[PDB]
RNA sequence: AAACUGAAGAGUUUGAUCAUGGCUCAGAUUGAACGCUGGCGGCAGGCUUAACACAUGCAAGUCGAGCGGUAACAGGAGAAGCUUGCUUCUUGCUGACGAGCGGCGGACGGGUGAGUAAUACUUAGGAAUCUACCUAGUAGUGGGGGAUAGCUCGGGGAAACUCGAAUUAAUACCGCAUACGACCUACGGGAGAAAGGGGGCUCUCGCUAUUAGAUGAGCCUAAGUCGGAUUAGCUAGAUGGUGGGGUAAAGGCCUACCAUGGCGACGAUCUGUAGCUGGUCUGAGAGGAUGAUCAGCCACACCGGGACUGAGACACGGCCCGGACUCCUACGGGAGGCAGCAGUGGGGAAUAUUGGACAAUGGGGGCAACCCUGAUCCAGCCAUGCCGCGUGUGUGAAGAAGGCCUUUUGGUUGUAAAGCACUUUAAGCAGUGAAGAAGACUCCGUGGUUAAUACCCACGGACGAUGACAUUAGCUGCAGAAUAAGCACCGGCUAACUCUGUGCCAGCAGCCGCGGUAAUACAGAGGGUGCAAGCGUUAAUCGGAAUUACUGGGCGUAAAGGGAGCGUAGGUGGCUCGAUAAGUCAGAUGUGAAAUCCCCGGGCUUAACCUGG
RNA sequence: GUUCACCACGGUGUGGUUGAUGACUGGGGUGAAGUCGUAACAAGGUAGCCGUAGGGGAACCUGCGGCUGGAUC
């Protein structure tokens, strides 16, 4: 299947690992997914603040 | 068998088997001869059969060798054949 | 001890008559009592009733198969 | 045979047994035959700590349950009284 | 948990005082903000809805208290099942909490404070019908009809205690409680009815939001 | 007295409207996963996927008071080399004890849910059965024989093991003798047991035959219990009967013959899927979904099949045969089965220690002493859940600075901070310290027993032998605010608004939708809102959905009357007088396990939790 | 021990059901400043629609029967 990487800026390429969870993109046909950001190979959004946890991003020191 | 006491139980159990199964075939050999006799429909030599076996019959039933409910019932079934073969 | 009633559809085996017992079993969750049926095979020792009859069965110890009913008493007969 | 046991209900380090009649091959806390009453280990002093219907506790001796050395004590210390 | 941060802008969120403050000043004078709500905006346009009558209702009496989401849910679910009125249950069952009950009498300046004294290990209970007095360090005990309240023997000489009685004595003392203040001592007599607290709580606007 | 309390809607079709109707949302729940964050305690829970393969350790032993005995061990008596205090060899003589014969246990406890749509389960009954240990009885327990394991002697085998000769004991085995019951009977009669051990002739543990209990097991009947008719016909030992066999026991369970039956639109047959229940979640209820942890039942134990022993198995850590796989081998042969508890590899989004003790409750063995018990009781790991507590508390204004907005001076963060005065829950440190323990043994006394003041047993006293947890729970002191806040959201639904950046890009989004140079919708900030040691997201069930409408909907035109009729099964059905009592109603009785739910109480400092009725 | 009976594994042949794939092919849907027309909605410029048959690049046209859910009369 296709998911939806969301978030500013991904580091995907062929041969990453990635975690899918439900939920679609309404704008998308044929997309249903959404790519766990943070999980296995897919990094977290770097300059995330607000919704961090939502993008997997750590707590800013 | 993985410990001592099931080793012991099964080189138990063949010595108990050979012991009862000689004394099992005991059982059987003993009715041949009054189902023998029956097929000849001859009521001297039935009852001279029938009569030979029921102390092979239940002494081996008392050892366990069969249960008394079966010397009971081969008695019975055999004593209402040879009675009813010209009594 | 267990009596039950029904009529007779069928006397052509040996010492044996099938009974139709009916029963209004209660749909559980619409209210309304549905007449069901089961055919129970009897034993009738003499062979003596046809089918047709109303006859009382007695459950007991099982005859054959499916037989482990028994006739006990014939309160109708065929008209 | 069958016991006159108990079996272990409450809590973790805060037990309380209930005597029970049952066969002698189920669990503990498995199938019984009757529950004839309970026992609180920790327990206060206006409280009833020990219970057992001596009725059927006697019904079931002349029947041939074989009480435990918990149990057989419980009522040895409870008709004292 | 409980909430720790600033109290005057609590009840500026409800536009009522809360008792948030012991009353050595005036509500007006400790704040002198409390006509606007907290924040950069606070009192500006948009209608309210039936649910923020209803959340601001519930958010108040939980924050009167000091008592979180999850234990006042539990409350609700007490009162419910209870016999009687449930918004009548509910208003006993947080009156009837015994770090409330230390700041009825007269021993807390606030219920914050008496908050910190039932938890700290400073109040004994003695439950009707038991003859000991055993020492207690959880909040949200339910006193029930004839419990006794004593200090600490240890801490009977705070003087954060003393000043808290003074203080208290201007405020009132309710009629379901007997307090001592030579003996330090008191005696949930009966828990408060309906018509005795104020009457700008609407608990019928707490159970209507528990219901969806 | 009480169990008797419970029901919300919104957005979105239109220029607007009402209706219809779908979609979406707000709730609750979880054996949850993931993201960010994370202090503690109590109580629960923790491989849902691979019934995948399993390294290693443990999970079933026990009895010398059945027996020959003596491999070790410890003593004891004498030989004493005496080396004078070194010290050894003979002895089962004693405590005991490896292997061996014998008994009991291993059929329980524990695990799993593959199979199984009905030999299952639930409810209610039935009759044709067996039942170790236990309770209460009854009649006995007499007298002999031949062996044999261990031990020898000799081989074979790499091992696993094995072969032969000789041979000893027994509560091992086999005759004979008797037999209150019990079995067969043609009812005249026939046949059938056992074993000894222990304590000072007794008593006791045993054994034999059996009766009645209890317990357990097997068997049967009726009713109920998923989907598909784009599966309608299914059956030949199949339906029934007789003679015979078979079983502990009814029975086509088997067999020979006889008949031609049996089942099915009230769903047979064939399929797909599934362990069933008490219960659990949800719901106002009716319903709907589900069957983790706890308890009952069932089935299974690498896969297929057969049995043995036994009261009980067609046997989880037993046997035999076959098979797949893994391993050892000297290549001839052999060994094994974690769906026991830990644990490994693998699969996975994901689920823990190769821990302690039998102290307690149980189970196995024993006369006991005592041994065994991964059951159990605990401890370890994990915010996985429920509950509780904390991260301080008062007081503090020309309302400090800093941030943010701004009309450039005000507002706001905000009593918030600082300052001042306190407090020490939890954690840390130090003490003290219940209860979980049932009082074993030994001694005395009484009663029974007896030929006996022995022995044995019951009862009554003394006494303190026994705690894994454990450095317990609790309680009392010391210290210092000291060690402890994050997560989501802020256009509407839906509580909470502003700047800056961006410019239909980057992005958000559950839905309606936002973004094209003045964005309350993106990204960051300030401020706020809601939760809080958690908070969000995803998955999943029910709800809202009266959106399968039984409670509780519709069909002129919104989806929906068959083209019309006749008619089978079926459904329903006039009046009056009777009978019956099946439905219906009422009463009684039995049953509906316990736990759970609810009500009234009682104990944990509260609560969760436990618990009585 | 031998032999017969029952029987597990295993083998053989022939069918049924069902999953994945398959050159090519049919319609369905989505997508842009396409090409060809203009079939329907007004009497939509030949009233529309239903069944059926024939025809046609394509909407569609024509015949037969039916309906008003057809305006103007």
């Amino acid at each position: 299947v296709s998911s939806y990487i969301g978030g500013e800026g991904h580091n995907l390429q062929e041969h990453s690992v990635v975690l899918i969870r439900g939920g679609r993109v309404k704008d998308l046909p044929g997309v249903r997914y959404h790519t766990v950001r943070g999980a296995l190979d897919c990094a977290g959004v770097k300059d995330r603040k607000q919704g961090r946890s939502k993008y997997g991003a750590k707590k800013p020191k | 068998a993985n410990t001592a006491q099931a080793r012991k139980r099964a080189r138990q159990n063949t010595k108990r088997r050979q012991n009862s199964a000689s004394q099992r075939s005991m059982v059987r050999t003993y009715l041949k001869r009054v189902d023998a006799a029956i097929a000849a429909k001859d009521y001297d030599a039935a009852t001279e059969a029938y009569k030979k076996a029921i102390p092979v019959l239940d002494r081996m039933a008392d050892k366990g060798i069969i249960h008394k409910n079966k010397a009971a019932r081969r008695k019975s079934r055999l004593n209402k054949t040879i009675k009813g073969l010209q009594a | 001890a267990s009596v039950l009633t029904g009529r007779v559809v069928s006397d052509k085996m040996d010492k044996s008559i099938t009974v139709l017992i009916e029963r209004l079993v209660r749909h559980p969750l619409y209210g309304k009592q549905l007449r069901r049926s089961t055919k129970i095979k009897a034993h009738d020792e003499n062979n003596v009733c046809q089918q047709g009859d109303l006859v009382r069965i007695k459950e007991t110890r099982p005859i054959s198969k499916t037989k482990a009913w028994t006739l006990v008493d014939v309160v109708e007969k065929v008209e | 045979m069958v016991v006159i046991r108990l079996a272990r209900g409450g809590a973790k380090k805060r037990p309380f047994y209930q005597v029970v009649v049952a066969d002698q091959r189920r669990a503990r806390d498995g199938r019984y035959i009757e529950n004839i009453g309970f026992f609180n280990p920790l327990a206060k002093e206006s409280e009833e700590a020990v219970r057992l219907n001596m009725e059927a506790y006697h019904a079931w001796i002349a029947k041939g349950a074989q009480p435990s050395d918990r149990v057989a004590s419980l009522v040895r210390a409870y008709n004292k009284a | 948990a409980r909430y720790i941060g600033p109290k005057l802008k609590l009840s500026r969120r409800e536009g009522t005082d809360l008792g948030l403050k012991s009353g050595v000043k005036p509500y007006d004078v400790k704040t002198k903000k409390a006509a606007r709500p907290p924040g950069q905006h606070g009192v500006s346009r948009n209608k309210t809805s039936e649910y923020a009558l209803q959340l601001r209702e519930k958010q108040k009496v939980k924050r009167i208290y000091g008592v979180l989401e999850r234990q006042f849910a539990n409350y609700y679910k007490e009162a419910a099942r209870k016999r009687g009125a449930t918004g009548e249950n509910l208003l006993a069952m947080l009156e009837s909490r015994l770090d409330n009950v230390v700041y009825r009498m007269g021993f807390g300046s606030t219920r914050a404070e008496a908050r910190q004294l039932v938890s700290h290990r400073t109040v004994m209970v003695k439950k009707a019908g038991r003859d000991e007095f055993v020492r207690v360090n959880i909040p949200s005990i339910q006193l029930q009809d004839g419990d006794v309240i004593a200090i600490q023997e240890k801490s009977r000489e705070q003087l954060r205690i003393k000043n808290a009685i003074e203080l208290a004595t201007q405020r009132g003392i309710p009629e379901w409680l007997d307090v001592d203040h030579s003996k330090l001592q008191g005696t949930f007599k009966k828990a408060p009815d309906r018509i005795d607290l104020p009457a700008e709580i609407n608990e019928s606007l707490i159970v209507e939001l528990y219901s969806k």
